RNA sequence: UUUUUUUACUUAUUCAAUGAAGCGGGGCUGGACUUGCGUCCAACUUCUGGAGUUAAGGUCC
RNA sequence: AGGGAAGUCGGCAAAAUAGAUCCGUAACUUCGGGAAAAGGAUUGGCUCUAAGGGUUGGGCACGUGCGUGCGGUUAACAACCAACUUAGAACUGGUACGGACAGGGGGAAUCUGACUGUCUAAUUAAAACAUAGCAUUGCG
RNA sequence: UCGUGCCCCGUGUGGCGAAAGGGAAGCCGGUUAAUAUUCCGGCACCUGGAUGUGGGUUUUGCGCGGCAACGCAACUGAACGCGGAGACGACGGCGGGGGCCCCGGGCAGAGUUCUCUUUUCUUCUUAACGGUCUAUCACCCUGGAAACAGUUUGUCUGGAGAU
RNA sequence: GAAGCCAGAGGAAACUCUGGUGGAGGCUCGCAGCGGUUCUGACGUGCAAAUCGAUCGUCAAAUCUGAGCAUGGGGGCGAAA
């Protein structure tokens, strides 16, 4: 892992217009089931250009132009505030608050559905992958489409080695010893 | 570090982006640059025509 | 000459892991190891490099896709309703 | 021995520009020019001025580093500061 | 209908299939029509459109892929762009 | 003058982001409704895996 | 020697099997296996035979060792060079021919844990642990 | 020069941490009782600095040639940027090269020799650093392929231009 | 001897059969290594405060291993004894 998968910081260009980036690489992130996309944008304030790391939505490809901003079009890979999309649109990496660079709908094959808008208070009702309903500020951003790599869990792991390879880079506790197999001093289930 | 000991024409090709990009990519860069600036001129002409038509309609 | 009756690519696993589990894994292995037609250049050279990552050997395009297939039906249907919503918004 | 780095010896150590000399002495420009005229510090010309300063032009003035080091011990500096 | 017209041109008229022969036809200035497949790379598409604009040659954007354009031409290989030099007995030029 | 309820506020306190870069309010221009001129809403880049940096210029000295 | 588990709690230990070529191989099965299942025929030495390769090389007519215009696919022919396998046959010694060495005994079943893997260093390697698969709970 | 100022830029913060990771550069012969890619002899290389000579460039100021891939002893290049190298898993068979092993001849030496054995054995070597001519992939030019072709042990490649 | 691939024979096609090719597997016999099943084994004030012989398990990986570094006793670590 090199960089976290985050949106650009919410700046003037994304707040008032759109800024274009180019997708250079689609790479594998160890410990994550979804691919990442390296996207290069221009800096509006200096000559050097800025490289970002996004969670890649399905259908994204190398050499593709994507657009981030309020006035961006409704196309897969574009990053828009939730007030700029219609109801029924699914999005990925949805910010909980405008500016935290993405919190919701990030794993492979997952998305967040825009259920509705309350334009008077500037709120948006969304449906989460677990089925929960949430209300977020309408200026929260999201990337149009579904996170790539869907259907990963359908294939059986089939082997203790494949489970070990999965969890070694994930740091999760493996193998798992049952608490009932322990002594009474080791676990409350021990004995 | 062995590249610091050899002369410049051995480390490059006598072409734009020589020793950094290959000939096919340089040709693609030239054609893409020319076509995109021509399209920018065309789009600016079309925008000026539409602006003149809108100004004539408003006036 | 067909060498196995039913196991196919799952024949590398022998008698282990159970018949239903081998049959379940067989679909994913077949789809993840098949070659696909590139939507950009039209050649049958698109293959998986990592999970969700599909690259074309000819035109060198790399595409974010499904875990074991190039596209998922959910994403294809999503593209269809996205086109419908974009048409409604523009019109 | 350990490998030397480029630009750490030779004319780069031998010459200093007027800007570098003024910053080394922490003087103003009129005081520096006054002190150079009074102490006999003369402009010098390196064989290759890019070896001394990569932004140097044909109008860049160079001095001997040892001459500026000698100027560091002139008692007129404290007189300048006392008058200010 | 464009497939039927294309089949008529293959049967009666004269065509060249492929990028380099299409460019040679446009340079010669005897090309009557250019067909560009949908999945042709945008750089090559812009280059072909510029050549056809400078030679005053009509351009048809074929909605199929290069596989479909080759099948429409009646070949067993793909074709991203092609040039009609002689219409033959077809009315593909009248459009 | 004081006790409860809710009902606003910001200055204590708390959280987050940024290279603390474009916040708030006006002006100019265009579009809509309105009253017969007040709101709100918009300025700016979308065929292409190019390039974009040392201000060109105008006008007073 | 003869007998062949009569020994012993118990075939413990030992003996028997073993390489390779060929014939042949059951129930059961998650169809992948079981399987080297089982059960058989052979193996030395010598003198021969057969099969399996490589390299180089075409006639005319002009300009002059190269360029054309031809013409022909029996080079299916010559010259030179080279190695290790495989199959077949005769003859011959024999108490032995995988002559030392090296090298599965096999079969019918029952219980049991799915399997590969792991632990009580210095009395317990296992029906214990782990495992993939499955199910539940909590968290926006 | 209102002489005691003005301008530009943004990226943060230092150190330790590998005699198996990364990394500038040395080979051969000889030499001691005991050290040697360290000593001696011969023949080289790397890094940094200064400043000459020759050659090059220029009066069309910052080279020329090739359609091209690109070549050639040179052949300006600050700020600010882009890119490459450093820099990378495991396993499988296939092909090239060094060294080793094996076979034949020849000179020289040694052993065997009742008989046999034109016999059996030993030496027959060539460094770093350079020059020159070559070596799979790949790329360029012509041209336009179905009666599809090329092609690996392994079926990949081609009108996105194969043979 | 798994996918993939070639050829031949069928089949309207899907597919079916035959012969090759290929080289998969927490597959298997087995050398080193790693481990430690058995033996009225050797040894029993030993060569050894756990060693020796034969035999055995595993042997391309959940394999074996060095150095650097991290976790410290109300703790750690633990495929859990
Ligand atoms: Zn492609």
């Amino acid at each position: 892992r090199k960089a976290p998968a985050k949106f650009r910081p919410l700046d003037y260009a994304e707040r008032h217009g759109y800024i274009r980036g180019i997708v250079k690489e689609i790479i594998h992130d160890p410990g994550r089931g979804a691919p990442l996309a390296r996207v290069v944008f221009r800096s509006p304030y200096k000559y050097k250009q800025i490289t970002e790391t996004f969670i890649a939505n399905e259908g994204m490809y190398t050499g593709q132009f994507i657009y981030a901003g309020k006035n961006a079009a409704l196309t897969v890979g574009n990053i828009l505030p939730l007030s700029s999309v219609p109801e029924g649109t699914v999005v990925s990496n949805v910010e909980e608050k405008p500016g935290d660079r993405g919190a919701l709908g990030r794993t492979s094959g997952n998305y967040v559905t825009v259920v509705g808008h309350n334009p008077d208070e500037g709120k948006t009702r969304i449906k989460l992958p677990s089925g929960a309903k949430k209300v977020v500020p309408s200026s929260s951003r999201g990337m149009i489409g579904i996170v790539a790599g869907g259907g990963r869990t359908d294939k059986p792991l089939l082997k203790a080695s494949r489970a070990k390879h999965k969890f070694a880079v994930k740091r999760n506790r493996w193998p798992k010893t049952r608490g009932v197999a322990m002594n009474p001093v080791d676990h409350p289930h021990g004995g | 570090r062995e590249y610091a000991t050899i002369s410049k024409p051995k480390k490059t090709v006598q072409r734009a982006y020589g020793g950094s990009r290959c000939g096919n990519c340089v040709r693609d860069r030239i054609i893409r640059a020319f076509l995109i600036e021509e399209q920018k001129i065309v789009k600016k002409v079309l925008k000026e025509q539409s602006q003149a038509e809108k100004k004539a309609s408003k006036k | 000459s067909k060498r196995t009756k039913k196991v196919g690519i799952s024949g590398k696993y022998g008698t282990r892991y159970g018949a239903s589990l081998r049959k379940l894994v067989k679909k994913q292995e077949v789809t993840q190891h098949a070659r696909y037609t590139c939507t950009f250049c039209g050649k049958n050279s698109v293959r998986r490099t990592a999970v969700g990552i599909w690259s074309c050997k000819s035109c060198k395009k790399t595409m974010a896709g499904g875990a074991y297939t190039v596209s998922t039906p959910a994403a294809a249907a999503m593209r269809s309703t996205l086109r419908r919503l974009r048409e409604i918004t523009e019109a | 021995g350990k490998a030397k780095k480029k630009g750490k010896s030779g004319a780069a150590r031998n010459y200093m520009t007027r800007t570098q000399a003024v910053k080394k002495l922490q003087l103003s420009l009129p005081d520096f020019r006054k002190l150079c005229i009074w102490k006999g510090i003369y402009p010098r010309e390196p064989r290759d001025r890019r070896k001394v300063n990569k932004s140097a032009t044909a109008s860049t003035t160079f001095y001997y580093t040892k001459d500026i080091q000698y100027l560091l011990h002139e008692p007129l500096l404290q007189k300048f500061r006392e008058q200010k | 209908s464009i497939g039927a017209k294309l089949a008529l041109v293959i049967k009666s008229g004269k065509v060249v299939l492929g990028y380099r022969s299409t460019l040679k036809a446009l340079r010669s200035g005897k090309a009557k029509l250019i067909l560009i497949a949908a999945n042709t790379p945008p750089l090559r598409k812009s280059e072909l459109e510029y050549y056809s604009m400078m030679s005053k040659t009509p351009v048809h954007h074929y909605s199929g892929t290069n596989i479909e354009l080759g099948t429409a031409c009646g070949k067993l290989f793909r074709c991203s762009t092609m040039a009609i030099l002689d219409a033959g007995d077809s009315d593909i030029l009248a459009d």
